[PDB]
């Protein structure tokens, strides 16, 4: 096997990754206090899981993973929580002072006092792997520390680990769960910085995420705790074939080649089906061919947009529980004659399909009912480029008028990195425009 | 109190939904640039659908269906017909049509060529259905309006765009006997006012010289066409579940052969309305599309036919 | 509809299904990482040096 | 980022200022000698932000008491939480300022100042991560006006990194002690536009037709107008003061409310208005908070356009009905909510009510509407500065007409920046 190291920088990138690391020890029936009594091997092992999990002599099962926030007080919930021994202390780093929603202050001003302990902690993972394949990155594109910090780590990432691949888990911003008024600069400025550094990058509208909280698990006001654990069921759905027995999917490198023909179009559209409430009395089990065809329905997308007004460079069907080829085979028969699935014509007009047996584990106590079958699509459609639009448009509103530009400036960033990152940006809607239409 | 924005000043038809919405005090405007609306009234080119149905607590709805410009240009209409196997190659109400990017009589368009030497290059239809007395050209003009949940509401009201001229087979240079348009012909308005012959004359003139109804002879071609067309594009259209939803007004423009056979020739995503119906069809566009999604404190005709088979 | 490279195993299987055929260097970063600080630092200074000629007008005005 | 150090100085500085320690310490179950006696956990989770761990586990203030004069301070300490206050704290002079910027800010409170500035590296020094400081004062006096800003200055020189927060009374004719008010405000303007992060423009006139017009209350005194400060600055405060999920510093704060740095004053607002049996609904509040009639800061919003907002809820209510109150507003006012900043009005809920309301409603704006409250005073100022009248008490503590020609040129600039984001 081939190890991958999970990065967490920012709130949102460490609470995701608090509600996905439960989830795997789930999965693999690893415990809080690190034993798994399923596996047999102690000490060691070239299992699937062990590419997520290092071992130790006395029998515990560590993440490789990496916790890092410019502020105490998040990473301190998992010093203190359920899951406490499961991590080293090394692995959970913090500073005093946050970047203040600053991306400026994230990657200048505090990034470089903190960039050189991190790369060492992370050496320190790396060290412990006989062939190392490579990050997973989760951050927000709202946050100071999420978009500046993980942009300077992505720039050094490469430096140090050139042979490596990395992915991205990226939370884009959403103004019904957002303070954070200055989010369009953010996310604009460490998309620039991160997109030759980034292999393939699935993004996150916290509004969808959102959405579905409301309208499929009838959660009246949905909490982070609400959206990270639908995130993580995502989130475990593309990884599962990194931490499984599998032909499809088995390193990062398979994730690129198989998703992003286009190196710098490398965001793929993640959609989920099916998100069922636990609370729910009666539940009548969705066939194949339905959360199939829940793949195609932009409600149960991680962004919101309309994937028939644009064209697919790749589809990739990842399904969880009691499936088999056929049935797969028929639903997509079906589905074909009926939507509009347009592909560019380059691309082959298929699907690369993936069925793991294990139905998809729910947290106990948690939203989401235990299901027979679930499915993640992973396509890479031309329709997310809806989100650059929607993102680009809030940034030349703001910065037409100039408007907080002196808060990143005030920490020694310049003002033409602002138009510098527009530009790409404006290059970026145009490549995806092109391929599209 | 609901909000709405208007992106097309040119737009004769939205210029007035834009008047009738005020006039209730109900309905505020805003700037052009606001994101805090209910409805938008927008562009014709590069309407930014990807901003649409993303502002929290607002439900916002559309005069316009993305991907409806797939009806609308003649070069994606006539690719339409042919790969579509709901329309398929052998249409018996489309004319026989091809494509060449830049009883034998053709038409080119997008400058219009009618010649047999030489965009489109479409059968031109030789023996129409010419109106007495004058011996003279038409086509009809129809409206149908697509709300939200994707009901066909067709217009009861249409037009005949007459032709002034005498109609010549051998002279095909001579413009205004083959071409029916209303700004070409501006004889203009010595058998109708405007070369606008509306639909009670038309029925009469039916009964009168051949016998027949509109209704019977024309409209139920028209009917089963306009159904035909929009049902087959409902799947890549349609906003249901969507989080943003689109209404808007066509214009199918149609020709009638001398054995009565109506033939489609161009379906109009941004039509303009005849002088006389604007304050009805206008207000049928506020109470259908608009007031139905916005609730405040008939002259369609639905098109629905599920026969089994 | 071709349905190829099948492969199984006892957690899963897996196969593709075909309808129809068709970076900068550690000198540059830690440079301008640096080159933010000099602005910053310079942004500093130029804030004591007109806080030094405000305490240098209160003296005149004692004075 | 955690400790925030407090300073008070002048009459009404120290008035409001005793005031906050009086309504917070009961919020937090801290009672007059220091002690401990509440029952949640929540009163003691952030209560480093404010006070500081003495022996025998109480809780003293990291608030600093500065006058020139002992009068009000020795009012504060025979007041009710007097006792609760570090006696070194207490740094005051004896002949006084006279309502005299120049007094406070260039010769008596020069002499005083150094000594002021050792307790704040005092209580600086043994900070964990101290995330700001916040000043209680008046800009119409001597003492808070021109000792106050003098203060700032000097903060802002050892302190530069730190974020300086303002609670600055503004003077008006209806509750007025001297005429040369507009003249020691507008000097303070001047001051506060360079060294502040924000300042909440807590106008006097505004509380004054508060208490008389919306509260029935004849006669005011200066308690009825600082029941209203009170309650505001604990408003303010709240965020900070407990969680709820809510991760913010000042900067974060700072940062998302100021888009301009010059442009960062701010008109508070309360609801309800207080001198009750039935609570108020969610839709009442979210009316209230945004009514003229309720703002602290005698503008009227409707002549300006808000560039951010910050609404903070009090009590135990539905969040669903918040975000369709709070969005109810903005959609149906849109023309007010300036377009170029997306998404600009932004809202919490704390559980915890205060002492008295079952729920409650505090407003902070950033409107360029406070125009309105710069050109009041730069009109009074005028009347006076025209004939260069009262100027002899300025130019007799070593002054300049040049000073005062600055002041006024500064702060017809201050409204003319507002002013072109208006129209914008
Ligand atoms: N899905 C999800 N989004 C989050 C979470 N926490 C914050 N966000 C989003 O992330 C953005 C704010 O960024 P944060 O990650 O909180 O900021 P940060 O990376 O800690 O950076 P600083 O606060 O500037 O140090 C907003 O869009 C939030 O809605 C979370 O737990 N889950
Ligand atoms: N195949 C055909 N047979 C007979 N007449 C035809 C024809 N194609 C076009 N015409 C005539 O040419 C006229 C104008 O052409 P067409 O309708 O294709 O373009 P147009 O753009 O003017 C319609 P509109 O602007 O109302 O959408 C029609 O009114 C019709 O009478
Ligand atoms: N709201 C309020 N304003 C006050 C109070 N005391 C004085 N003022 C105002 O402050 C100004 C006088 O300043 P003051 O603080 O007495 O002078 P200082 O002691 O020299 O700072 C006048 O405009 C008064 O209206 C008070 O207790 N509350
Ligand atoms: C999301 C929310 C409502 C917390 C918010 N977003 C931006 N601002 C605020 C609130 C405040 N913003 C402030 O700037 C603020 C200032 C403050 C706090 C303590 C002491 C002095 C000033 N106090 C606040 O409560
Ligand atoms: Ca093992
Ligand atoms: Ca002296
Ligand atoms: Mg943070
Ligand atoms: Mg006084």
């Amino acid at each position: 096997m081939r190890e991958c190291i999970s990065i967490h920088v920012g709130q949102a990138g460490v609470q995701i990754g608090n509600a996905c690391w439960e989830l795997y020890c789930l999965e693999h029936g690893i415990q809080p206090d690190g034993q798994m009594p399923s596996d047999k091997t102690i000490g060691g092992g070239d299992d699937s899981f062990n590419t997520f999990f290092s071992e130790t002599g006395a029998g515990k099962h560590v993440p490789r993973a990496v916790f890092v926030d410019l502020e105490p007080t998040v990473i301190d919930e998992v010093r203190t929580g359920t899951y406490r021994q499961l991590f080293h202390p090394e692995q959970l780093i913090t500073g005093k002072e946050d970047a203040a929603n600053n991306y400026a202050r994230g990657h200048y001003t505090i990034g470089k006092e903190i960039i050189d302990l991190v790369l060492d902690r992370i050496r320190k993972l790396a060290d412990q792997c006989t062939g190392l394949q490579g990050f997973l990155v989760f951050h927000s594109f709202g946050g100071g520390t999420g978009s500046g910090f993980t942009s300077l780590l992505m720039e050094r990432l490469s430096v140090d680990y050139g042979k490596k691949s990395k992915l991205e888990f990226s939370i884009y911003p959403a103004p019904q769960v957002s303070t954070a008024v200055v989010e369009p600069y953010n996310s604009i400025l460490t998309t620039h910085t991160t997109l030759e550094h980034s292999d393939c990058a699935f993004m996150v509208d916290n509004e969808a995420i959102y959405d579905i909280c409301r309208r499929n698990l009838d959660i009246e006001r949905p909490t982070y705790t609400n959206l990270n654990r639908l995130i993580s069921q995502i989130v475990s759905s593309i990884t599962a074939s990194l931490r499984f027995d599998g032909a499809l999917n088995v390193d990062l490198t398979e994730f690129q080649t198989n998703l992003v023909p286009y190196p710098r179009i490398h965001f793929p559209l993640a959609t989920y089906a099916p998100v069922i409430s636990a609370e729910k009395a009666y539940h009548e089990q969705l066939s194949v061919a339905e959360i199939t065809n829940a793949c195609f329905e932009p409600a149960n997308q991680m962004v919101k947009c309309d994937p028939r007004h644009g064209k697919y460079m790749a589809c990739c069907l990842l399904y969880r529980g009691d499936v088999v080829p056929k049935d797969v085979n028929a639903a997509i028969a079906t589905i074909k004659t009926k939507r509009s699935i347009q592909f560019v014509d380059w691309c082959p007009t298929g699907f690369k399909v993936g069925i793991n047996y294990q139905p998809p584990t729910v947290v106990p106590g948690g939203d989401l009912a235990k299901v027979q079958r679930a499915v993640c699509m992973l396509s890479n459609t031309t329709a997310i480029a809806e989100a650059w639009a929607r993102l680009d448009h809030k940034f030349d509103l703001m910065y037409a008028k100039r408007a907080f530009v002196h808060w990143y400036v005030g920490e020694g960033m310049e003002e033409g990195e602002f138009s510098e990152a527009r530009e790409d940006m404006a290059a970026l809607e145009k490549d995806y425009e092109e391929v599209g239409v | 109190m609901y909000t709405f924005v208007v992106r097309d000043e040119n737009s004769s038809v939205y210029a007035e939904v834009s008047r009738l919405l005020l006039a209730t005090g109900q309905w505020k405007r805003l700037r052009k640039d606001n994101p805090r609306f209910n409805l938008m009234l927008g562009e014709r080119n590069r309407l930014p659908f990807g901003r649409l149905g993303h502002e929290p607590g607002l439900v916002q709805l559309v005069n316009y269906y993305r991907g409806a410009d797939k009806l609308c240009r003649k070069a994606s209409l006539v690719k339409l017909i042919k790969t579509s196997p709901e329309l398929s190659e052998s249409c018996t109400w489309f004319p026989e049509s091809y494509v060449i990017y830049p009883g034998n009589v053709w038409i080119a368009k997008s400058g219009i060529l009618i010649s047999s030497e030489a965009h489109v290059i479409q059968k031109y239809l030789e023996k129409p259905l010419l109106l007495e007395p004058g011996h003279r050209k038409f086509d009809i003009r129809s409206w149908v309006l697509v709300d939200h949940l994707y009901n066909i509401y067709l217009y009861r009201e249409g037009v005949l765009r007459t032709s002034s001229e005498p109609y010549n087979s051998a002279n095909f240079q001579d413009k205004t006997c083959h071409l029916t348009n209303h700004c070409i012909q501006k004889n203009y308005g010595r058998y109708e006012e405007g070369n606008e012959m509306f639909f009670e004359e038309f029925n009469q003139y039916l009964m009168d010289a051949l016998n027949t109804t509109l209704e019977n002879s024309i409209l139920l071609q028209i009917k089963h066409i306009i159904r035909s067309c929009l049902m087959c594009i409902e799947p890549a259209i349609s906003t249901k579940h969507l989080h943003y939803q689109s209404f808007q007004l066509f214009g199918f423009d149609f020709m009638v052969d001398e054995e009565l056979k109506v033939w489609l020739i161009e379906v109009n995503g941004a039509p303009a309305c005849a002088q006389k119906l604007y304050a009805e069809l206008c207000q049928g566009i506020v109470d259908v599309a608009i007031s139905s999604v916005f609730p405040l404190a008939s002259i369609f005709i639905k098109l629905h036919h599920h026969h089994h088979h | 509809m071709e349905v190829i490279e099948l492969n199984k195993c006892t957690s899963g299987q897996s196969f593709e299904v075909i309808l129809k055929p068709p970076d900068p260097s550690l000198e540059e970063i830690q440079k301008k990482l640096e080159a933010a600080e000099e602005r910053r630092k310079y942004q500093e200074a130029e804030l004591l040096k007109h806080l030094a000629e405000k305490r240098e007008h209160e003296r005149e005005v004692i004075q | 980022m955690r400790e925030i150090v407090h300073i008070q100085a002048g009459q009404c500085g120290n008035q409001i200022g005793a005031k906050f320690w009086e309504v917070i310490s009961d919020e937090h179950g801290i009672d007059p000698t220091g002690s401990y006696h509440g029952d949640s956990d929540l009163q003691l989770e952030r209560i480093n932000v404010y006070y500081n761990e003495a022996t025998g586990n109480k809780y003293v203030p990291r608030a600093i008491l500065v006058d020139l004069e002992p009068g009000t301070m020795d009012s504060v300490r025979s007041g009710p939480f007097g006792q609760i206050f570090r006696p070194d704290n207490f740094v005051f002079g004896q002949s006084g300022a006279g309502n005299n910027w120049a007094k406070g800010h260039y010769t008596e409170g020069a002499e005083l100042v150094d000594s002021v500035l050792d307790v704040v590296r005092k209580e600086s020094e043994s900070c964990d991560c101290l995330q700001g400081f916040q000043l209680t004062h008046s800009l119409g006096g001597g003492t808070g006006s021109g000792m106050g800003t003098l203060l700032i200055s000097k903060i802002r020189e050892e302190y530069p990194d730190r974020i300086m927060n303002t609670f600055s009374v503004m003077p008006s004719p209806k509750v007025s002690d001297t005429v040369v008010e507009p003249y020691n405000a507008t000097l303070s303007v001047h001051q506060l536009v360079e060294n502040t992060d924000e300042t909440y423009c807590i106008d006097n006139e505004a509380l004054y037709d508060i208490c008389f017009r919306t509260l029935k209350l004849t006669t005011p005194t200066y308690g009825d107008l600082n029941h209203l400060v009170s309650a505001t600055m604990s408003g303010v405060t709240t965020c900070l003061r407990f969680p709820g999920q809510l991760n913010a510093d000042l900067r974060k704060l700072a940062v998302n409310m100021v888009p301009f740095p010059r442009l960062h004053f701010f008109m508070p607002g309360f609801a309800p208005l207080t001198s009750q049996y039935r609570a108020l609904t969610v839709p009442e509040l979210t009316q209230q908070m945004f009514d003229s009639k309720n703002m602290m800061a005698a503008c009227d919003p409707r002549h300006g356009r808000y560039l951010t907002v910050a609404a903070i809820f009090r009590g135990r209510m539905s969040m669903k009905e918040v975000d369709e109150q709070m969005l109810n507003v903005q959609n149906k006012n849109s023309s007010y909510f300036v377009e170029w900043i997306p998404n600009n009005v932004k809202t919490a809920v704390c559980d915890i009510p205060p002492r008295g309301l079952k729920m409650s409603a505090t407003f902070i704006g950033n409107s360029t509407a406070i125009q309105e409250l710069f050109k009041r005073i730069s009109e009074q100022f005028t009347a006076m500065f025209r004939r260069k009248a009262f100027l002899h008490w300025y130019t007799g503590e070593g002054m300049d007409e040049m000073e005062f020609t600055e002041a006024e040129s500064n702060m017809n600039d201050l409204v003319s920046e507002y002013q072109q984001y208006q129209d914008a």
